[PDB]
């Protein structure tokens, strides 16, 4: 396949961007979710959708050309070997640090449970506070209440689900938006494909 | 995984072929005039990362001279040595050196990079002219298309002198350009965006990053200030994407804001991708009162992708040579040398069962008559 | 400006030195040895497995900044030889050759080389003398390929003859490192000294004494000795070389028992080329330990330079002036005539400016008549 | 508060087949919301990713817990008690590939959730490798080439054939596991030592 | 900021850990153990000799860049004090206390230390009993010293007894790594099972089954077992230990013969103190080997200072304006007399300026009526 | 020479010696109101190296965390982490710290020195005063004079801002600096003169090397230029010459060309040495908007000059202590416990032969009654 692949999330950022793509002379032939790799009505793009975990990792190896993922996953993932050229300003969102509803941190060391260990270490740094970081994968506001961790690093809108659970947000860390990632080879390589649709985006936008 | 990470072995016919592929190289790059060095592994640091980066320090491995306990390193990269050599006897003139040698990395260079690559190439010093970079390009593509590859290198230019100007003509700090630089080889564009609205001429900065592909308009671009040192680079650079894709029909693509090695070139620099891969398979540019401009390659790198001819492995039958007499063994051995000379690889049996991996054939006896039979 | 024991190769020396190296490790691909390249550091643990204590010692050491372990840059490439055919070498017979650089931390002689091209042959699996006869015409073909006025004299022993002598006399540590020592030395009336009170000290004197006479030294010796068969076929082996050597290959063959250097890793025949009145073997061969067969040589490529000569070369020249003056269609007809020089092996550079001048300039391609052509200077 | 059992489980085939060895040790579970009651009133029930389920049990936020030998071999049983082979939930961590491709010439890039059991592996295989890691589902790396092969569970190998890939290699069984916080084992064996003993007796 | 398991200890718990570190250290002195302070790096021929691999991989290395040799950063003393012993030893009984810093690469548990406080006893060449009891003696004088609102717990067992059932069942390798893996994860079902088919299995499944109970297990045990005198000698050990620990010091004691952890270095009786319902054992001891005897333990000073709490402390501050209104002389009485309070203990801080404050002010020592006095503030 | 160069056990009396020295001299410290501090062995090189000298950088060992793939580094000085924990806690008032701790050297400080040091320091932070200087002077000095030493400290004051303030108004050369301090370091004065003859106010750089040691006529000797920061430094280090005269009767000697952290020192230098010895014992100054200085030692110097009472090693009878019964061994023990805290070193033997070394009682029973005599 020499045209260019796209990395896609199933769900909320898919729908928030194919205004952008429709726009840009890119329609899916298939809906994604009714029941891996999907063409589309231009020939030379077709569309890949994985979890928003991996977007980066397919667009930093080239398995896939370009890539959208919100930054909170790049900064997690770190985006060392990928190009972040644009801020679609979709599927927007914030990571957070939460904790039970009103009470207090504790006098001993913070624990934070998090899947954003990186982010979590980062910041918590930057607030020249230590801690001991805990890896979680699966959903994370259960890990207050059981005490696995006194906060958490999540990502919130709203915070209906944080309050849902019992929590509530407690520090900003930063904003969050999808971003328009792009394998550093494609970008040189395939440029000629790449420009259009890149025009279209940020027109759009 | 019994060895280090980014550390291979390279055997039987990869090792054959990789010994063709440096021999071929370098032979080629002999006759075009280059002459060929060949440095040592190890030097005192004094002379090895002589106005060396702090990349190129810290990929150095370090080791004890026990005679005089001075600090040695094993090399990372010749490029430094042929500078050495050239300062003693390179002269006022022209001079082209060629090289191929091992050096060794601390750490990958990037995603599953190798720290033990094979390291080959050439340089022209002496030279200011645009005429030199032009040498090496025709050089180098005679090189890459005597490799009878499907393999696609597509070139990228860039240069250095560019954003070292808007830098000086803008009285950078040096942690300004450093996040400048980590902005640009990340291509976070909005962010550089953000950090240029407070940065002194920060609006030709951003257009670096943001229309610096377009090499056509991109002084066009830039601030009334900005448009010598410059405007010879945009020229330059634009000879050279014209020469690629005239002479050798090339794929080149621009990007101003590359500036890996912004310690050591000083101007245009070239980096040439095999197929899909994100680490460059050539890396040359314009370095250094000497001029000086060249590249290297890996050539392990080349390996995946390059193709000799099946070889000839013959075996002589056991029974049939110890059946002859002293004299017969002498015309047979004679014959068998005959066979090695055309490159027929002819193993001679120590017992019975005695086989060569990827026997293709086997000289045998027939009515007083050795010859050649497939298995 | 260079750390002892390391020099620049450069220019035709570093051209005989590829053309060296090539044609070499061409020649044992076409006897039939699978070309090996192993990296230049591995971690310790797999790198010197089974080491020397001198071994161990000439190894440089490094820290892999990845896993925090220790590293070395190879000192020898034998072991990783070693390595490869335990992986890939299966029960039968199997060959490697290998050239590559090695690194040690101190000179072997005086002024010697830390920095040498070690390239080298080995047979894994096969117990018979067979072997080592290979060997000896694979070297002695590659000796010849050379064109040398330098005279190889080849020395060889077996450290197994005294080490059945060792084991048969019931020694202690100390006595046999005394014998060692004093063989090394060559003092014989000291020799003959320590002998009076050591058992069987007749057959270690015999062995600095009369060893250089192989074909009477098995006569020479103990009942006790001639009896024992590890003893005898030492000697026979011995017998075979030194004949294989003279014969075929017209070599002068000096024996000697009482060389043991590398007596813990040599488990047999021992072979040490000296080219004309050098100190160092050009060549070191021997028997060795893999249950597994083993047996080969190495040499340092790099001090073949000194004795081997390529014929001289031709560096050419295009006149600038005269091959600007030609249309498109005349360069292309000089650069046809100009790509089958190169072919041909002539050293010809495009000159960038009229004062570009290559080094060692032999001869000019000229334009006359219509002609381009070559003339010397 | 609570000073009965806490017990982790994973959402799906883990509590489906746990549940007659539940049922058998007096624990019904009242609904099918992030902890769950249970009939027996000192143990209780979390329910989270099968990935966590050691991460909740070594640092103690639950007592006990079930999670599959692939998550155990993954992620390190370093800080708990592996007490009982429970013989459910049973598949195979194996390397897979696409269909009839030869292995590369090159060096193997295998991308996978098991990074540590993908590296151990080939180790014991004497084979380098490159290991990328995934969250997500593995069959689409090798179709794009991000791996040449995967390491996933298997049982019956459908999914493997329906994205066009094959089983290449057996690294071993997998089954899953009782597991238990190395205090809470000390602590509240009093609470423990019936439930192991119904588990065990329908066990065989 | 800091690398996990790597942590300031500031201001008063910086304190404390000085106190503490001194007290026991001197407690140690005093009951006859000679100091030794050895050095944070060495070598790794001395440092890692007779090393597991869980050491080796813990510690660890950096080069001596004055001789390019591997040293390493130590991350356990005990090694060193059997080095110092070899040397200054003798034949006779020695006794050797020490504290000290050692690195380790990888934590040990949840979020544990990789910069702890190592602080050890160790008597050798005593193969008595006696000498496990002494140092049981000196480590809880020692833990009771502290005042701690803490319990210790204590476990023993012994290596022995499993050793010579495997030796008395010829085990092989794999079984015995599964019964270890198996008592280790204590898999009760899956040891009965494995123990059906296992030879003298009975006796394997009665140490996880009737371990805990000490005064019994010699009686449920196989006349095999019971005749051999190394499973009851061991047994009797156990069991003086118990009782010794309960009378002597109304300790807490628990038997688990399963404890096999250092089943490499321990060559019998094991000791481990736990702090509270803590993972880590607080102390480590045991019967291990210098053909020399040994027995000692340690423990993480730093995992004390959560569970010991001293005095606060008084800090004063002089008056900066009064002090100085005094002429020299007066000056002269007020330095004896915070002289004075200094050797009681008093943090008494002479300010440089009126704004000078100390960090957790109790006092001020101020003028009044002719008479320097402590008021709190 | 098993261990390695600059690497020594310190064992059994030595050792005791060691601590009782450390613990002493520690509260010490605290008793004049610094707070202690006790930073850990490693950290990662961006917080252990910031600010860091290139001497610096080269002494602290490197070594990599496996949990996260970076750099951390083995402590060479313990200063840094001092102004770590000041930066977090400090504050912006006066702060005091002391410590003591391990710190390791890749290599050795000058002939035959130590690698393995354990550091001993005090700091004072937020006082620009002279005053603050004093306070250390004197805080230094009663730990000396506590110590009962035979040796005699001798002082050396310098003052890096002299120089600092000439190379700055000679607008001097990366190289020049190098040259005039390698020089200095040599007091290499034929070829100081030499150097300074071509050197912008060479004159001045001259009379440092030549007429530093006295401070009372240094400033008249210098040019006019030079005669504002080099005024105040002439003064300072002559405040600090007579209060070391006058309060502790100290041997001092002046020379500003002591330019040793050259880059961690801002101002005053304080360098004290025992005996005849070549390093200093002592090496304390000003260094670094907040203001900081003090002083740190290695408390393993001290062992050769200083020397514990004798100590009172005693020996229970083997024989006598069996005989007794369990109550009677209670009461000997409570006795024995008494003689521990007391200071007296028992041992209770395990045999008839267990002999303690440097045996100097026997406590013995005679008439239903424990005593003590010597041997
Ligand atoms: N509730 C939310 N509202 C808006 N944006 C969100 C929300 N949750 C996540 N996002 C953003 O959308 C991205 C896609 O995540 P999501 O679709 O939830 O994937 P997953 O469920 O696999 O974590 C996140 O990386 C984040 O930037
Ligand atoms: N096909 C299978 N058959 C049996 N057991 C499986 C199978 N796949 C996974 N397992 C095991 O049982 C669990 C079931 O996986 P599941 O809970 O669906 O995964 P996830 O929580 O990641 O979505 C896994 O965690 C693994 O231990
Ligand atoms: O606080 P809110 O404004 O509700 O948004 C925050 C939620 O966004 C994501 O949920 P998502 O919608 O992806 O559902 P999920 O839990 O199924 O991932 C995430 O898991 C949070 O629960
Ligand atoms: O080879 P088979 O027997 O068909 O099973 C293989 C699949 O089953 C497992 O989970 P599954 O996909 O069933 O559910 P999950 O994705 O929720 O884990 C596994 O993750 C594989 O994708
Ligand atoms: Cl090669
Ligand atoms: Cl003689
Ligand atoms: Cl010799
Ligand atoms: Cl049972
Ligand atoms: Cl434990
Ligand atoms: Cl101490
Ligand atoms: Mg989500």
């Amino acid at each position: 396949f020499l045209g260019l692949t796209l990395a896609l999330s199933k769900g909320r950022i898919l729908e928030e961007t194919m205004p952008l793509l429709r726009a840009a002379g890119v329609e899916l032939l298939e809906d994604p979710e009714a029941s891996l790799i999907f063409p589309t009505s231009n020939p030379n793009v077709r569309v890949l959708i994985l979890r928003a975990s991996d977007v980066p990792t397919y667009v930093e190896h080239g398995a896939a050309d370009f890539g959208v993922a919100g930054k909170d996953v790049l900064l997690e993932h770190g985006a060392n070997h990928v190009y972040e050229l644009l801020d679609l300003k979709i599927a927007q969102c914030k990571l957070m640090t939460a904790g039970v509803k009103d009470a207090p941190l504790p006098n001993r060391r913070l624990r934070i449970a998090t899947k954003y260990v990186n982010v979590a270490r980062a910041y918590f740094a930057s607030q020249g506070q230590q801690v001991d970081v805990i890896k979680l994968y699966g959903s994370m506001e259960l890990a207050p209440l059981v005490g696995l961790g006194d906060l958490i690093v999540d990502v919130v809108d709203t915070g209906n689900t944080l309050r849902a659970n019992g929590l509530e947000a407690r520090d900003h860390i930063c904003d969050v938006s999808s971003r328009l990632i792009v394998n550093q080879v494609s970008y040189k390589r395939k440029f000629a494909l790449l420009e259009p649709i890149l025009d279209s985006f940020k027109n759009s936008i | 995984g019994m060895l280090p990470d980014g550390v291979a072995d390279v055997l039987f016919e990869d090792a054959h072929k990789q010994e063709v592929l440096r021999h071929q190289l370098t032979q080629q790059l002999i006759t075009h005039g280059y002459q060929l060095v060949s440095p040592p592994m190890i030097e005192f640091t004094e002379s090895l990362l002589s106005g060396a980066s702090e990349d190129l320090k810290r990929q150095t491995f370090k080791i004890i001279d026990q005679l005089t306990g001075r600090l040695m390193g094993i090399r990372a990269d010749i490029t430094p040595q042929i500078l050495r050599i050239d300062a003693h006897h390179g002269g006022d003139g022209i001079a082209r050196y060629c090289y191929a040698g091992d050096v060794i990395h601390t750490l990958p260079s990037g995603l599953f990079g190798s720290r033990t690559p094979l390291q080959l190439g050439a340089e022209i010093f002496g030279c200011e002219s645009i005429a030199a970079d032009i040498e090496l390009i025709d050089v180098l593509f005679s090189m890459i298309n005597s490799l009878d590859m499907s393999a696609v290198l597509h070139v990228d230019l860039g240069h250095v002198t560019i954003f070292k100007r808007l830098a000086e003509l803008a009285a950078l700090s040096a942690s300004d350009t450093e996040q400048l630089m980590q902005l640009y080889a990340n291509k976070n564009l909005p962010e550089l965006k953000q950090v240029c609205q407070v940065l002194p001429m920060g609006s030709d900065f951003y257009t670096l990053a943001r229309f610096g592909h377009d090499i056509a308009n991109l002084l066009g671009r830039l601030s009334e200030n900005a448009q010598t040192k410059i405007v010879t680079a945009i020229d330059e650079l634009q000879r050279l994407k014209a020469h690629l894709q005239v002479q050798w029909q090339c794929a080149v693509s621009i990007d101003v804001t590359e500036l890996s090695g912004y310690h050591y070139h000083t101007g245009i620099v070239f980096n040439g991708y095999i197929n899909s891969e994100t680490q460059p398979l050539v890396r040359g540019g314009r370095f250094d009162p000497r001029q000086a401009t060249g590249f290297s390659m890996d050539v392990s790198r080349l390996l995946a992708h390059t193709q000799l001819d099946a070889p000839f492995i013959v075996l002589i039958d056991y029974d049939a040579f110890n059946n002859l007499d002293s004299a017969q063994r002498q015309l047979l051995l004679q014959q068998v040398a005959s066979l090695r000379q055309q490159g027929y690889r002819v193993t001679m049996p120590l017992t019975a069962e005695d086989m060569p991996v990827g026997l293709t054939h086997r000289l045998s006896l027939a009515d007083n008559q050795w010859r050649l039979h497939a298995v």
